[PDB]
RNA sequence: GGUACGGCGGCCAUAGCGGCGGGGCCACACCCGGUCUCGUUUCGACCCCGGAAGUUAAGCCCGCCAGCGUUCCCGGGUGUACUGCCCUCCGAGAGGGGGCGGGAAACCGGGAACGCCGCCGGCCA
RNA sequence: GGUGCCCUAAGGUCGGCUCAGGCGGGUCAGGAAUCCGCCGUAGAGUGCAAGGGCAAAAGCCGGCCUGACUGGACCCGUAACA
RNA sequence: GUUACUCCAAAGGGUGUCCCUGGCCUUAGACAGCGG
RNA sequence: GGGUAGAGCACUGAUUGGGGGUUUAGGGGGCGAAAGCCUCCGGCUCCCUGUCAAACUCCGAACCCACUGCCGCCGUAGAUGGC
């Protein structure tokens, strides 16, 4: 745990993780076909322009006119992510759990609450710096297991960032 | 039904593909393993075909019932792992002629199913211990009776080597 | 039922490839050069649909007699008749 | 690589270095090629002719050969390559770009412009060239106020005197 | 004549996948930040632009491993299965047999194999 | 087993991108779909049958267009050889 | 049976005879017989 | 150049049974104080085991076809060919 991350920092700091990005979605979804101001909700609380996300195969709940606004998501990076988390992590439970983390160390929250209606879905995805070769154009390649991310590295990074854990 | 000498031989092309055959029938055989299945017996008594052959599922099921009843009345379920090795995949057809149009547009509608077997091929096996070879041979005979052509039985050991003469001499 | 001949009748195998080719051929075929009188094998490449002769002549050996555009003029002898084709060099292979 | 039906791509395509479709389209012409690659800190260029056993290079030029990675250095690279080619006995060529996307106003096209001005016939339409206030340095200089054009013109006159 | 350096290619898995240990004058990369060219139907995340605080952890380079997969060799399986030509050969038939010529596939054991070649550079003394 | 059509785009070209499914996280009556990461030689899609072709694509997302044009030659197939 | 073919009946059986092979008893064996 | 005979399961589809797992979309349920945490018959996932293909193929003959050279045969007592 601390064993691993501190020994690997002793090796070098390029093994140290960070926040790849912070994604805020409205998944459960409420739009339908109207411009419900959840757009402006997320816009004002984040600080930049939003985007919608169109629909798919005929279904019941929402997303039945294939192409229609059904949700709103935003992908923040830079300091803004640390910033928004510095209050959302505080908002909801301390001692971040262990079932939040998947096989790779990225985690998610399912918080939900004139218009003040919203049920949100947050997810932080993490990585170390040299992961841009699997997305580069030239000389692209995949990442070995050495430089790949684990679960308890996520746990220790999360504790140290701003939290305890379970 | 129609005599088996019509379907005995194997001179026709294979006709085993159901995505193209319209109105093909299901099998009348569902059990191919009987007795004790996890008991590591000594002797393996296997039937073998003397020439290439085409066996009906009716004959297969009759063989099954008779041989299994015999082995149950004489040996006991705790013994005698009995297996049929071949599955019916061929489709047999009959010309719908017999007012009629005779040999106009003759291409048979499907009626039944059969298993194809080549020369010196295994059909069925009884796994048994020494004290019941008599009944295993009896079952061999009973099955031999209900077949369109002739067949010969052989015996095998663990490692699957032939010990038939040595076991036949010493009874 | 009598069925007329067409370009792709009974070509299931003749115009297939071993799954380990599965794409563009190396480029030395597109850029071949032949001289008048050279013998060539007709070997169709199933991924290029331009300049492709009737697959009935796949596997034959002809002679080059000239050029028109980027295609070569190939003559074969079908029975007692001479037949002329304009074939792209990607479907050709030299003899020795 | 997962069995007998797995096609293993060409080596250069596995590496991520060659586009074979564009290679074919460029080889369809019998004129020679002007290759220009760019790195985080340097440029390189050369002139290439086709052979079926392996491409043969006739000329080259490096920003090290210059300073003995930006738009002025690229323009001077084009100057050098264009002045060098006209000696070897080749007055014709066509550009090759590889896996670099074509963007209006890049140092690749700066190299193209440099070589043209040096006097090597390369077919092109003057709508992608970068602005001359970018070739100069005004860009970097006017950034620096929130390789001066002087020394730029110095190097220019040097190279032109050398290859007059 | 050197270097654990680079660009363009040809044969296209004997070259792949996976793993293990080593390296950083020049170099290749990761990396900082976005005014400006270019751009994100949100996000300088990916492409484009200005550099170098910094690092050899990834990519790249040197070497090794027969673990998955591919290719080749020897021996067996075996001259087995199949097959061209002739037959006043057998056999109720089905189908087999003989002579002259050709000849597999699975499977088994032991071996090679963890790429080869061409052109042009830079650093260096 | 299919055709007796359809399409101003499903036609031309340029650029950029990569699919099905499964697993691990978060919604949830299966979740039909939206958010995240990984594996993934194509197990997808193509205007319509079947077969063939296709991955920095011939597939998806966009931009600009009408070569679905005028005057003319030679050759192949329907209909091997003839 | 005295049939190359054109143009000849089987599954299943036989201490009928002529052969080959492999085990088990033998100088007191495998039937019958004096004697349980 | 080819994909037939044979062979085989590497794709498409079929086909017996025994093991190790997720345990589930799902009806009977049972300690179900009532979709429930535990099993339970069922699907899907690897190891064995036993079988297939006129409209399957990781393989693959004998044989046939085109072309070049040579042997053989025909041909100035007239070949290929043409009218």
């Amino acid at each position: 745990n601390r064993e691993a991350i501190l020994a690997d920092w002793e090796a070098h700091p390029m093994r140290k993780p960070r926040i790849a990005k912070v994604t805020i979605n409205i998944g459960v979804g409420e739009s339908g076909e109207r411009l419900t101001k959840a757009e402006t909700m997320l816009e004002q609380l984040v600080g930049q322009k939003p985007i919608r996300r169109r629909a798919k195969q005929t279904n019941r709940d929402f997303g039945i006119r294939r192409g229609e606004p059904i949700a709103v998501k935003v992908t923040l990076r830079g300091e803004k992510a640390y910033q928004m988390l510095d209050r959302l992590l505080e908002a909801v439970d301390r001692k971040l759990k262990a079932s939040n983390f998947d096989e790779h160390g990225n985690f998610c929250f399912g918080i939900q609450e004139e218009i003040g209606i919203f049920g949100m879905d947050v997810c932080v995805t993490l990585e170390r710096p040299g992961f841009r070769v699997a997305k580069r154009k030239r000389q692209r390649r995949k990442i070995p297991t050495k430089h790949k991310l684990t679960k308890e590295e996520g746990i220790v990074f999360a504790m140290e960032e701003l939290k305890a854990k379970v | 039904l129609r005599p088996a000498k019509i379907d005995r031989d194997v001179d026709k092309p294979a006709y085993t593909r159901r995505e193209y055959i319209r109105g093909a029938p299901g099998p009348k055989i569902t059990i191919f393993d009987m007795g004790n299945l996890s008991a590591e017996f000594e002797y393996e008594v296997s039937l073998h075909a003397e020439q290439a052959m085409q066996i009906r599922q009716n004959a297969l099921e009759a063989i099954r019932i008779q041989v299994n009843r015999y082995l149950q009345k004489n040996v006991g379920r705790s013994n005698y792992h009995f297996k049929i090795r071949v599955y019916p995949f061929q489709v047999l057809r009959e010309n719908p002629m017999a007012y009629g149009n005779g040999m106009r547009r003759p291409f048979g509608k499907p009626i039944g199913l059969a298993a194809r077997v080549r020369k010196d091929q295994k059909i069925l096996t009884v796994w048994v211990n020494g004290q019941h070879l008599k009944f295993a041979l009896g079952a061999m005979h009973r099955a031999k009776m209900k077949l369109p052509y002739s067949a010969y039985y052989r015996i095998y050991d663990k490692e699957g080597n032939d010990v038939t003469t040595k076991v036949l001499s010493t009874m | 039922v009598k069925k007329a001949h067409s370009f792709r009748r009974k070509t299931r195998g003749k115009l297939s490839k071993h799954p380990r080719r599965r794409g563009l051929p190396p480029l030395t075929r597109f850029l071949q050069e032949f001289e008048v009188g050279q013998k060539v094998h007709i070997v169709i490449e199933p991924s290029y649909h331009k300049g492709m002769p009737d697959p009935r002549f796949h596997g034959r050996t002809g002679t080059v007699v000239g050029k028109r555009g980027d295609a070569y003029i190939v003559q074969i002898t079908d029975g007692g008749k001479v037949k002329t084709f304009f074939i792209h060099p990607v479907h050709l292979r030299p003899q020795k | 690589a997962h069995g007998p039906r797995y096609r293993v791509p060409f080596r250069r395509r596995r590496e991520g270095k060659t586009n074979y479709h564009k290679r074919l389209k460029l080889l369809k012409s019998k004129k020679p090629r002007l290759v220009v690659r760019k790195t985080l800190n340097h440029h390189i260029a050369q002139i290439v002719v086709y052979d079926p056993k392996g491409d043969k290079t006739l000329v080259s030029a490096h920003t090290m050969e210059l300073m003995r990675g930006n738009t002025p250095s690229a323009y001077l690279l084009g100057l050098l390559i264009g002045y060098k080619a006209k000696q070897a006995g080749i007055e014709e060529a066509i550009l090759d770009i590889g896996l670099h996307p074509p963007t209006r106003g890049s140092s690749i096209f700066a190299v193209l412009k440099g070589a043209v001005d040096a006097g090597l016939n390369v077919p092109h339409s003057e709508e992608i060239y970068p602005e001359d206030y970018r070739i100069n340095g005004e860009h970097i200089a006017n950034y620096a106020k929130a390789k001066l054009p002087e020394h730029f013109e110095e190097v220019k006159a040097k190279i032109i005197e050398k290859f007059e």
